[PDB]
């Protein structure tokens, strides 16, 4: 019936006076749109076809026509933002917020899809869904006692539009927005279904993701400890955007990151720095590097929960940029810890995987590398024995390493490896 | 759905 129309036929089906004609050039339009190769989205857009659609939004009288319409402009406002703001343009916005109040639950789920691509799209178009008025009769679909009454898919659909108006900064979404999601976030975060589960880890990954006022609305509403349990999961979509969210709240007031270590956290971190996937590796080591940027007793727990051999196992080896984040985190470490933690680190066996890492073809982390080095020199200094550790160096080849740093480009380089060969390796 | 910013209905 409306399989593979030509774009022809469907202008001609929707420009005639006869209401289901236009509902079965609709649906074909909705077919060549749900296509996975090549949709024609350009040629549906220069045909006029979108104020049609939009139009069509409106037929309370006719909801199959509202449902295709729908899903045509839902695949439409998918593409690039060109093609979105042709969506907007048509007057979209307040014609899919209107149908969030359907009776007819597939009608409603497919306003919430195409308002999340829309949102999607950026900042702008994401605060102009939030000032027509989307929030408040998003929230109101999940207003019953128990979310395992609605169909899962419907569930999916809104947890992830809800995190696409969380998403973006320049700005970030307006306060009162943030506000007003939060608490229904926050119950979904509970919900047992996976994706609803990775979504609403996405949208606190958006929402901790700025200054420290942002994290603190997040943190105040008492996630972290579900958070923490959710990094503990076995799957990866939902540890991905839960370590992110943790390694944005660690980035944030000491005692912000105190409450991820009350949680818990660090007890998962063994598995998390030893995980398979390339990017949990990175993203925990980042995360670890911000912790021992903290307080002398939150390094100390580091310390404690075992986790500097594992440090030092992600130095000696792992993907490039998963070491780089390790060298930040021993340069954090050296920098705040107490002499004995510093002791401890180097027993620990830092040095040798340190220095192998100074024959890296990178400036910045071997500025990092050079400023743990002088770290640990100044804690032997203390103790009186800068000769020790000056040994220790030679013997695992990081004195030639040095001295080849002495006649390096970057002059911060030199000047910090000069430095120390005149004042350790005199 | 998960991080993806916008999606189309197959």
């Amino acid at each position: 019936g409306t399989v593979n129309w030509s774009v022809e036929d469907i202008v001609k089906g929707i420009n005639s006076n006869n209401l289901e004609s236009q509902l079965q050039a609709t649906q074909a339009a909705r077919k060549l749109l749900s296509r996975e190769k090549q949709p024609p989205i350009d040629n549906i857009i220069r045909a006029g076809l979108i104020p049609k659609f939009v139009s069509f939004l409106g037929k309370t009288d006719c909801s199959p026509i509202q449902f295709e319409s729908a899903w045509a402009l839902t695949n439409i406002a998918s593409g690039t933002s060109e093609q979105t703001k042709a969506v907007v343009d048509g007057g979209a916005i307040p014609a899919f917020i209107s149908l969030l109040a359907s009776p007819h639950a597939h009608i409603s789920e497919q306003a919430v899809w195409a308002l999340g691509n829309i949102a999607g799209d950026g900042s702008a178009f994401r605060d102009l869904v939030i000032k027509h008025g989307a929030i408040d009769p998003l929230l109101a679909l999940l207003a019953v006692p128990d979310l395992s009454t609605l169909a899962c898919g419907y569930l999916r659909n809104l947890t992830w539009t809800l995190s696409n108006l969380c998403r973006n900064k320049n700005p970030a979404p307006p306060l009162d927005a943030v506000e007003q999601i939060l608490p229904t976030l926050v119950r979904l975060l509970h919900h047992n279904d996976p994706e609803v589960l990775a979504d609403s880890c996405w949208a606190i990954s958006y929402l901790t993701d700025g200054p420290n006022e942002r994290i603190e609305m997040v943190v105040k509403k008492g996630v972290v400890p579900q958070l923490v349990k959710l990094l503990g999961a076995t799957e990866l979509p939902i540890v991905t955007p839960a370590l992110r969210a943790i390694g944005n709240i660690v980035t944030g007031t000491d005692e912000q990151t105190q409450k991820v270590i009350d949680a818990g956290a660090l007890a998962v971190f063994p598995s998390l720095l030893t995980n398979p996937k390339t990017n949990i590796q990175k993203e925990a080591t980042w995360t670890m590097s911000n912790i021992t940027a903290g307080r002398q007793d939150q390094i100390q727990q580091v310390v404690n929960h075992g986790l500097v051999p594992f440090l030092v196992g992600v130095l000696s080896k792992a993907d490039f940029k998963t070491q780089k984040e390790a060298a930040w985190a021993i340069t954090n470490y050296t920098s705040g810890g107490t002499v004995e933690q510093i002791v401890y680190l180097v027993h620990c066996g830092i040095i040798e995987p340190l220095m192998n890492l100074l024959s890296a073809k990178d400036t910045k982390i071997i500025q990092v590398i050079l400023d743990a080095i002088s770290n640990i020199f100044q804690a032997a200094e203390k103790l009186g024995e800068t000769e020790k550790l000056s040994i220790m160096i030679e013997e695992c080849g990081g004195l030639d390493k040095i001295e080849a740093l002495q006649r390096h480009e970057n002059e911060s380089v030199y000047k910090a490896s000069l430095n120390l060969i005149e004042k350790y390796f005199s | 759905t998960l991080g993806r910013n916008k999606r189309p209905r197959l």
